[PDB]
RNA sequence: GAUGGGGAAGCUCCGUUUCAAAGGCCUGAUUUUAUGCAGGCCACCAUCGAAAGGGAAUCCGGUUAAGAUUCCGGAACCUGG
RNA sequence: GCUUGUGACGGCCCGUGAAAAUCCACAGGAAGGAAUAGUUUUCAUGCCAGGUCGUACUGAUAACCGCAGCAGGUCUCCAAG
RNA sequence: UUGACAUUGUGAAGAGACAUAGUUUCUUUACUUAUUCAAUGAAGCGGAGCUGGAUCCACGUUCUAGCAUUCAAGGUCCCAUUCGGGGCUGAUCCGGGUU
C-alpha cells in the first residue's frame, strides 16, 4: 500500500521542528571545577517568552572563571524567579529556590526541576510548566538518589546529578480551553507540522491499516 | 554616527553616552555602600577568629 | 615606600579570575603524539611472553662504554679512504683490512659459520622479528652476545643511521687479550646474571589510578 | 626585462 | 567600488615595524640586524604614528615597507642559510 | 555545500565544526660560549543563498526623432588617503 | 474633509510577532606628549580619487503564457469635482 | 527476537584431570588493556601533605541588578642603580590516565 504519514515523518522535510524564534537550548552551565567544589554566583537579567514552549525562560549571566569576560546561560525559569534576582549553583549552594544544586546536597522531600539524568547532561527531567521532581531518599554508600518523576515513576540517579530548586513556572496553562482551530493552529505553527490530523479511519484502504469500510 | 563630532554622542559625566544618570548614581551609591560593608565583615570576621 | 601597597590576590573559587598555569597534563597533543605515548604505555601494560620481554635487558653503563670503546677500534673503512686506497693499489699494479662485521644477513651468516667471536644485537628493532630469534640461535651455536641500547648507537659503529646487529670476528693481536676479557665481563654480567629472568613474563604494570584503587582497597580490607 | 617566472629581481634600487 | 577598511593605506602600509620585517624575512633578528646595517637600511618616523600603528603610542621601530622588500632580493640572505645548513 | 574524517564494488554518499599539527600577533644586546631563533600572547572555522529583507552618499532647472535622479548648467554629499 | 507619515497610548495571544554585515559609545589606562616651546586631523578650511556589469521599450482585449495580434491567465505604486 | 562461534584480555578462591613436586577444565568474585557511550575551553583528576583547623573541611566568595583584564601587587636574595632587569615566593608536592 502507500506509505502512511507515521512512516512519512521519520524522512524530516516537512515535518522539521519550526525555530526561527526559540531563544537557544535551555540548558545548565557546564559542570565545571566551581560546581564540583564550591559555588558561583550569576544574576538574572531577564525572563522572556520562548516561541513553541510553555515555560518561561530566564537568561542569566555569570563571571567566566578562567578569563575576563562574562558568560550567558539559559535557564528554565521556576515559579518565583525574579530579574535582579542572585542565583548560586554548585555542590555549596545554599538550598534556595533557583539555585543549581547536586542531588546529594538536598534532603529528602526536596522538590527540583530541570534535574539531570547523568552528572553532566545539563538537564533531562521536569522541564515543562509546572512540573517537577520530589526526592524520595538517598543510597549514600552507592552515591545514589531515588527520586519521582511527573509520571509518576521511581528512578534512580547519580547524586552528583544536579537540579533547579523549585517548580518550573507556567503552571495550569492546560487548564484552559482552546475554544477554537484557529487558536490550535497559531499553538502549532510555533511548533511543528502535526497539526491538523485526518483519522485512519476516514481514509482510503491504501493510505491507512484503518481505512475503508 | 561617524559623521558627527564626539560632543554630539556622549555627555560630560562618567558612563555619559552608554548609562543615563540615575543608574550612574546607583552604581556610585552601591559601589561604595557596599564596600564599606565589605570592610565591616572582614573586622567582624577577625574578631570572631580572634576571639575563636 | 609609602607610594607602595600590598593588594593580595584572592584566586579561590568565585573571585578573581584564575592565573596562568602549567596545564602540560591537559594537552591535546596531536594524535600522532597520542598514538606514540599510548603505545608505549600499552607495551607496559600488557603482559609481554618472555621472547620479546627479554629485550629489556641489556648491557650496563660501564660495560657498554668499555664495549663501545673496543669497536671504535674497528670501525669499517669509509668513503673517502677507500678512494684513496684503490689509487694507491692502481700504482702497486694493501695488508687485510680489520672490520666490524654489520649487516642482519651476515651477521647471521657468520653465527651459523661460528666465525663470530662477538655479537651485539640492538634491543629497539621494529619489526623485532628479524632480531627475536638472534639470542637463541647464538646460544645454540655457542656464540658470545649481548643486547645493547642503540641501533642508533650501533649505526654510528658502522657509519650508517641505524645498524640492527654488528659482530667482531677478527681482532688484532694489541687487542685480543681486551676482547677475551670483555667476553668474560659479559658473560659475568649479562649472560649468567639475567639467564633465570629471561625466562620470565614482563608487562605486570597497572596505571597510576588503578595501582591506587588496588592500593586503597586492599589497606581498606586489612584495616577498617 | 620582461618577467619569464612568477619570482623576479630585475634589480632596482 | 565599495567603501575600503582603515588602517591598510597611507602611513600603515608605507610603514613596516621590526617584527613585522622579520617575520616577512623569516630569518632571526642577528641576521636582521646584520643585513640591515650591510645595506643601509635605516629606520624613519612617520609624521602620524598612531596612525601607522593602529592608534597605538608605544615605542616602535619602523621601516620603509619597500626598503624590507627589497632586502629581500639580497644574495647574502642565501649565503646566511648556506651557513646554517652547513653549521 | 567542500575540506578533516568515515561509508560504498563503484557512479558517489554522510556531515558543516567536527574526530585535524586547520594561524595570526607582541617583545628581544635572552648575561652573551663567539657565523644555527629565543621568550610570550590570543583563539573556531571554506563557500554559496534576497535587483521586495539589512545597507555610506544627489538634488533642481534645461536638453532628444528616440536617453536621463546617469548628459549639460548650477548647487551638494559620502568614503578612503 | 481625503490620502499618507508620525507620536503618545490602549486591546489581543497555550500566537508575544528574523539574522548578520556594519557604525558608535562607555569602562580600562599599555603609552606618548610642553617653556622658549609642545600637543590635538571626533573644530573649520585647503588637496587627490572613486573601477566592473544593467539602464531603449511593452508590461497586455496586439510587445509575457495560453500552437495566434486568443473576450482566458499574470505581482505592485500614484489617483480630482 | 533467541542461541552458537569469532572479536576476547589479566587475577584470586573454590571443585577436577599427570599418581601428595603445578600443565590444563568448570563456578564464584574481581580487574583493565581491547571494545562501547558521553562531555570539555581536553582547567584543576588521582594520591600525599612532620601543610592547617576541627574522620571531615578549606575559616579565601551569600542583606544590595556596582566593580573584578595589561607576565600581580607585596615580601626576600642578586645585578651594578639609570628610564630598571632577573630568581624564590605570593599560588605545597608527586603521577607513565583530558574528564
Ligand atoms: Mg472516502
Ligand atoms: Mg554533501
Ligand atoms: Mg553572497
Ligand atoms: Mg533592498
Ligand atoms: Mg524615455
Ligand atoms: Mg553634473
Ligand atoms: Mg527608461
Ligand atoms: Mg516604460
Ligand atoms: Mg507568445
Ligand atoms: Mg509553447
Amino acid at each position: 500500500g502507500r506509505v502512511i504519514r507515521n512512516q512519512r515523518k521519520g524522512a524530516g522535510s516537512i515535518f522539521t521542528s519550526h525555530t526561527r524564534l526559540r531563544q537557544g537550548a535551555a540548558k545548565l552551565r557546564t559542570l565545571d571545577y566551581a560546581e564540583r567544589h564550591g559555588y558561583i554566583r550569576g544574576i538574572v537579567k531577564q525572563i522572556v517568552h520562548d516561541s513553541g514552549r510553555g515555560a518561561p525562560l530566564a537568561k542569566v549571566v555569570f563571571r567566566d572563571p578562567y578569563k575576563y569576560r562574562l558568560r550567558e546561560e539559559i535557564f528554565i525559569a521556576n515559579e518565583g524567579v525574579h530579574t535582579g534576582q542572585f542565583i548560586y549553583a554548585g555542590k555549596k549552594a545554599s538550598l534556595n529556590v533557583g539555585n543549581v544544586l547536586p542531588l546529594g546536597s538536598v534532603p529528602e522531600g526536596t522538590i527540583v526541576s530541570n534535574v539531570e539524568e547523568k552528572p553532566g547532561d545539563r538537564g533531562a527531567l521536569a522541564r515543562a510548566s509546572g512540573n517537577y521532581v520530589i526526592i524520595i531518599g538517598h543510597n549514600p554508600d552507592e552515591n545514589k538518589t531515588r527520586v519521582r518523576l511527573p509520571s509518576g515513576a521511581k528512578k534512580v540517579i547519580s547524586s552528583d546529578a544536579r537540579g533547579v530548586i523549585g517548580v518550573i513556572a507556567g503552571g495550569g496553562r492546560v487548564d484552559k480551553p482552546l475554544l477554537k482551530a484557529g487558536r490550535a493552529f497559531h499553538k502549532y505553527r510555533l511548533k511543528r507540522n502535526s497539526w491538523p490530523k485526518t483519522r485512519g479511519v476516514a481514509m482510503n484502504p491504501v493510505d491507512h491499516p484503518h481505512g475503508g469500510g | 554616527y561617524a559623521t558627527v563630532s564626539k560632543t554630539h554622542k556622549t555627555v560630560s559625566r562618567a558612563y555619559g553616552g552608554s548609562r543615563c544618570a540615575n543608574c550612574v548614581k546607583e552604581r556610585i551609591i552601591r559601589a561604595f555602600l557596599i564596600e564599606e560593608q565589605k570592610i565591616v565583615k572582614k573586622v567582624v570576621k577577625e574578631q570572631t577568629e580572634a576571639a575563636k | 615606600n609609602p607610594l607602595t601597597h600590598s593588594t593580595p590576590k584572592n584566586f579561590g573559587i568565585g573571585q578573581a579570575v584564575q592565573p596562568k598555569r602549567n596545564l602540560s597534563r591537559y594537552v591535546k597533543w596531536p594524535e600522532y603524539v597520542r598514538v606514540q605515548r599510548q603505545k608505549k604505555i600499552l607495551s607496559i601494560r600488557l603482559k609481554v611472553p618472555p621472547t620479546i620481554a627479554q629485550f629489556q635487558y641489556t648491557l650496563d653503563r660501564n660495560t657498554a662504554a668499555e664495549t663501545f670503546k673496543l669497536f671504535n677500534k674497528y670501525r669499517p673503512e669509509t668513503a673517502a679512504e677507500k678512494k684513496e686506497r684503490l689509487t694507491k693499489e692502481a700504482a702497486a699494479v694493501s695488508p687485510k683490512p680489520y672490520a666490524v662485521k654489520y649487516g642482519l644477513n651476515h651477521v647471521v651468516a657468520l653465527i651459523e659459520n661460528k666465525k663470530a667471536k662477538l655479537v651485539l644485537i640492538a634491543n629497539d628493532v621494529d619489526p623485532i622479528e628479524l632480531v627475536v630469534f638472534l639470542p637463541a640461535l647464538c646460544k645454540k651455536m655457542g656464540v658470545p652476545y649481548a643486547i645493547v641500547k642503540g641501533k642508533a648507537r650501533l649505526g654510528t659503529l658502522v657509519n650508517q643511521k641505524t645498524s640492527a646487529v654488528a659482530a667482531l670476528t677478527e681482532v688484532r693481536a694489541e687487542d685480543e687479550a681486551a676482547l677475551a676479557k670483555l667476553v668474560s665481563t659479559i658473560d659475568a654480567n649479562f649472560a649468567d646474571k639475567y639467564d633465570e629472568v629471561k625466562k620470565h613474563w614482563g608487562g605486570g604494570i597497572l596505571g597510576n589510578k588503578a595501582q591506587a584503587k588496588m592500593d586503597k582497597r586492599a589497606k581498606n580490607s586489612d584495616s577498617a | 626585462k620582461k618577467s619569464t617566472t612568477s619570482w623576479s629581481t630585475a634589480s632596482v634600487r | 567600488m565599495r567603501i575600503k577598511k582603515k588602517n591598510t593605506r597611507g602611513n600603515a602600509r608605507n610603514f613596516i615595524t621590526r617584527s613585522q620585517a622579520v617575520r616577512k624575512l623569516q630569518v632571526s633578528l642577528a641576521d636582521f640586524r646584520r643585513l640591515c646595517i650591510f645595506k643601509g637600511i635605516y629606520p624613519r618616523e612617520p609624521r602620524n604614528k598612531k596612525k601607522a600603528n593602529k592608534g597605538s603610542t608605544a615605542p616602535t621601530t619602523f621601516y620603509y615597507a619597500k626598503d624590507i622588500q627589497y632586502l629581500m632580493h639580497e644574495p647574502v640572505l642565501a649565503k646566511f642559510r648556506e651557513h646554517k645548513t652547513f653549521a
